[PDB]
């Protein structure tokens, strides 16, 4: 009583029911470096200009 | 009536001269913050400047790659 599969039909995505556990961490990785304190905040004007030599602005 | 008609007060150039040597010990102690600032961002790293760019890690494609192991 074997029906043969039709044109298409094998190259389905299927689903599988399985009881196995998901994998937490399949690639071994490590911890992430911590990033940057990336700094937040109002801006002022810079304080006596530009400091640059003589220029007073 | 000379110093009165062309020439201000004491005080004035006493005072004058505090604002500017004070504005002006700021500006010097600023400078040798900014320059140490900029030494220790530059070994280190860690800091908004000297900030070299890497590779995105939202090109990374994660899915299925006709092998199981990648």
């Amino acid at each position: 009583g074997w029906v043969r599969p039709d044109l298409g039909e094998l190259s389905k995505v299927t689903k599988v029911k399985t009881d196995r556990p998901l994998p937490e961490n399949p690639y071994h990785s490590r911890a992430r470096p911590e990033p940057n304190p990336e700094a937040e905040g109002d801006l002022k004007p810079a304080k006596h200009g530009s400091r640059l030599f003589f220029w007073t602005m | 009536w000379i110093a009165r008609t062309f020439y201000d007060g004491p005080e004035k150039n006493y005072e004058k001269t505090m604002a500017i040597l004070q504005i002006e010990a700021e500006k010097a102690e600023l400078r040798l913050k900014e320059l140490e600032v900029r030494r220790l961002m530059r070994a280190r790293g860690d800091g908004p400047w000297y900030q070299y760019p890497t590779i995105d890690k939202a090109l990374i494609d994660h899915s299925p790659k006709t092998t199981p192991d990648n």
